[PDB]
RNA sequence: GAGAGUUUGAUCCUGGCUCAGGAUGAACGCUAGCGAUAGGCUUAACACAUGCAAGUCGAGGGGCAGCGGCGACCGGCGCACGGGUGCGUAACGCGUAUGCAACUUGCCUUACAGAGGGGGAUAACCCGCGGACUAAAACCGCAUACACUUGUAUUAUUGCAUGAUAUUACAAGGAAAUAUAUAGCUGUAAGAUAGGCAUGCGUCCCAUUAGCUUGUUGGUGAGGUAACGGCUCACAAGGCGACGAUGGGUAGGGGAACUGAGAGGUUUAUCCCCCACACUGGUACUGAGACACGGACCAGACUCCUACGGGAGGCAGCAGUGAGGAAUAUUGGUCAAUGGGCGAGAGCCUGAACCAGCCAAGUCGCGUGAAGGAAGACAGUCUAAGGAUUGUAAACUUCUUUUAUACGGGAAUAGGCGAUACGAGUAUUGCAUUGAAUGUACCGUAAGAAACAGCAUCGGCUAACUCCUGCCAGCAGCGAUACGGAGGAUGCGAGCGUUAUCCGGAUUUAUUGGGUUUAAAGGGUGCGUAGGUUGUUCGGUAAGUCAGCGGUGGAGCGCUCAACGUUCAGCCUGCCGUUGAAACUGC
């Protein structure tokens, strides 16, 4: 299936991951459909993320891995519950906390 | 590697007092050897003079040269050579000679911006602080070179004896650096 | 030629031959000393020591023996490298000293690495 | 051994129904009477559709066979 | 964006050759301290033995002989991926750009409908390769679905020819899985993903390779396929070729990488995309998907074992060993991280991957000490003077680094409380192979740490002794300011040289950018086919040409510094689509 995962694109002893959308059958650092961000666990962890594209792929049904799911839980990408029109029409703001 | 050999032989070969003052600069001053020139000879003499006076080997010197070419090329190569941790420490007077400055930097005695840097080739950008280690401010050898001498003849160092630090205002122009090196010869040789 | 002549025919570029064809694009080869003999130079008048060697690449060539004093003999396994001698027609290869059967030159104190002599 | 046994059993199972369906279409292809063709069509179409939804053959193959037989019986 | 030598007694040209430079998954000789980050059978799709590499589900079923969970069997999913190799293949194989109104697509997401009723074997077990009873989310009917398929229509709308999309109908036919709220099951549609087919242009030499083809070219019909089609099967005759058909030889192809101011070129070592393959051929089968990489059957080598009745392996997965060779490493650790497979989850597995070990080892960085100390002893060249030489010897400090000790990070992030009743947002819990590994700190010490090449010209660097053949060389050549040693000198420096391969100077294939009287080079001379070129002028067109619009394909930050990682400004200037212009070429 289509997945959201991290490819190790760095140096020995310095792991830098690229957040991409790719088929499950593709190799880990090989082919991908779209690049949606970056990830660095060495700092105290800087995350770059395309919010619109990540929302689009999680809406069309790309299954994220565990670490990519945590990265999407951060930066508020899993707000599809709030954006599903759950008997409301306004948009809440939880990013400030 | 490092030269770690005889210095008076190089001093008598080049004539100029690159390492400092010595009695052999005035007594028996001639190129060394029991037996003792083309423009190649003079260019090689100039390049080796720069290398010996700044403690740089050939590959590092070539890297410095083409870095200066990428970013007058001979004019800024000299300031690139001057902007070095050992050279800046030596010019601040905290160490007697350039070899002493190199050893002091290589050992855990010199900090840059509060962090100890022990690479004696680290390029020092303008507006940076180079200072003695706070754990090595009370060495017998560390004080006689700075205190007492107090040359302060360079209008690009700020000393601030009350903190034992030092600052580089800006890269000095090619006329204010007291080095007898014709950069045109070196850039012609490497061109 | 005219532009149309070049369009019809074009330009042809030859291939430069290799100066050591018996090595088969290898730095060194291994052989056996088929014969050990002496040759005369083509205004020198010396006695140059050469060996006819059959290399493992199915080829037989002549290899000069540099230095003074060779312990080699017939049917000896030797290492053969490129390099020719100007005043000797024929030979175009050298024998590496200090490798396999060939021994280093005794009593050498200068240019030691070119003749396989250790530090004394 | 398990894979070999499963493949042999499934091959025999598929061969049974595929050969039965092929024989059914072969027998239907020699019919002449319109009423006989009309009363023999639905069971053959049911068998073909069961095969197609049962993955012995393909849905497009069953559709092609059904279309061919219907167009044949539409012209006596 | 450059040159040097070399034909002569001495010139100026022409022309080859040789050096000088840069780069290797290179090898060899001499000599070797450390750290970081790369790379490691280039020779043969060579042989061997051992072990591992693809399993998982007791929330599917019969059993428990084993204390809860599970050996084994039936069943579901996966093993077509990850990984390895470059044999074969001048081909819609690949690159670039499109089309499918001729296509298929498990797992995933969303929407709409449904899960009602039954019956056979059979594995294991039992009893001796045979006999009997067994269960299903295994297997197969029946009921239902007009959201699907098939056939006949009506109303349309609209295309690119064959036509396509929707409605409104009749007819026939086609499913399921339940288990302990969760996990789910079936049909249909849309999306996403992955494949398939067909196209325009580009894609190595040989004419001491000139005709090739007989389902070959087209039409009708039928069959077959996911699908069009000579894909296959039962009239006309064609089609393709000097813009190179056909035949032969050699290559996997691109981005990269290296290298040239540019023109470009070389080569696929690591890395990524596509293709082909799994000892050699043939056939398939199972599957959503197969050249089936740890699946069959048969036919061929070859190799191994039996106990002569019979059976096994393919080492182009990861590691030992042997051989070939100039030459390339451990029968290592862990699933902690990333990625996969299965599972409701916990979790299990993973020679992918993370790591470590070995290897002058490609690149980068550091050390082998820092400041003073007069002209010891021992070497040379001249009985004194000069070179070694501030060099040693002591006397004063420092520890990068080595050693002994301690602290030791980071890579590790993932019960209630709204409530839409489920998502989702918040606490807690263990979790490191690397690993005394970075780093930090403490004693007592310069203590443990420098080679190699060449010094007569080109070129940086000269005395004396040998030899006067032995020798040396890239050239002028010497056989010595050229051979061998001793003293000094000059390069580079944990490296220095030798060999092999590839580029530039080379304009030594010259479109940019060469020539043909005498240096190589005008056909013996004409006529003429294909082809190339086209006086002047008036209008059309828009093929070349030009322009616009779309689609596609240096500055920071972190490594203590640097190599190196990483981000944005910055080219896309190649291809395609769509609008305009008309001076020149073409018509
Ligand atoms: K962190
Ligand atoms: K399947
Ligand atoms: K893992
Ligand atoms: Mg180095
Ligand atoms: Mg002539
Ligand atoms: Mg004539």
């Amino acid at each position: 299936a289509t997945k959201i995962r991290l490819q190790r694109h760095g140096r020995k002893g310095y792991a830098f991951y690229k957040i991409v959308v790719a088929d499950s059958r593709a190799p880990r650092d090989g082919k991908f459909i779209e690049r949606i961000g970056s990830y660095n666990p060495n700092t105290n962890a800087t995350i770059d993320l395309n919010f619109e594209r990540a929302l689009y792929w999680i809406g069309v049904g790309a299954q994220p891995t565990d670490t990519a799911r945590n990265i999407l839980s951060r930066e508020g990408v899993l707000m599809m519950k709030h954006l599903l029109g759950g008997v409301k029409k306004g948009a809440f703001d939880q990013a400030a906390a | 590697a490092r030269y770690t050999g005889p210095k008076s032989k190089i001093a008598r070969k080049f004539g100029d007092p690159i390492f400092g003052a010595d009695k052999v600069l005035s007594k028996k001053n001639y190129p060394p050897g029991q037996h003792g020139t083309s423009e190649y000879g003079l260019q090689l003499r100039e390049k080796q003079k720069a290398k010996y006076t700044y403690g740089v080997l050939e590959k590092q010197f070539r890297h410095l040269f083409h870095r200066a070419q990428r970013a007058v090329t001979g004019e800024l190569l000299i300031q690139f050579l001057e902007a070095r941790l050992d050279n800046v420490v030596f010019r601040l007077g905290i160490a007697p000679t350039r070899s002493a400055a190199r050893q002091l930097v290589s050992h855990r005695h010199i900090t840059v911006d509060g962090s100890v840097v022990n690479i004696p080739s680290y390029s020092v950008k303008p507006g940076q602080v180079i200072g003695v280690r706070e754990r090595s401010k009370s060495l017998e050898v560390i004080a006689d070179a700075l205190t007492g001498f107090n040359h302060s003849k360079y209008p690009w160092m700020e000393w601030d004896q009350s903190s034992l630090s030092g600052k580089l205002l800006h890269m000095p122009d090619r006329t204010d650096i007291p080095e007898n090196i014709k950069e045109q010869l070196i850039v012609e040789l490497y061109s | 030629p005219t532009i149309q002549q070049l369009v019809r025919k074009g330009r042809e570029s030859f291939a430069d031959k290799s100066k050591s064809p018996a090595l088969n694009s290898c730095p060194q080869r291994r052989g056996v000393c088929v014969r050990v003999y002496t040759t005369t130079p083509k205004p020198n008048s010396a006695m140059r020591k050469v060996a006819r060697v059959r290399l493992t690449n199915s080829k037989e060539v002549n290899a000069y023996i540099p230095g003074e004093g060779h312990n080699l003999q017939e049917h000896s396994i030797v290492l053969v490298r490129g390099g020719r001698v100007k005043d000797l027609p024929g030979v175009r290869y050298h024998i590496v000293r200090g490798t396999l059967d060939t021994a280093g030159v005794n009593g050498r104190t200068q240019r030691r690495s070119k003749y396989g002599a250790k530090r004394p | 051994e398990k894979r070999i046994r499963q493949t042999n059993a499934r091959r025999l199972h598929n061969r049974y129904y595929a050969r039965t369906a092929r024989n059914a279409v072969k027998a239907f292809r020699a019919l002449t009477d319109r009423t006989e063709a009309e009363k023999k069509y639905p069971v053959l179409a049911s068998m073909l559709d069961r095969l197609a939804g049962k993955n012995i053959i393909h849905k497009n193959k069953a559709a092609n066979l059904k279309s061919k037989l219907a167009r044949r019986i539409n012209t006596l």
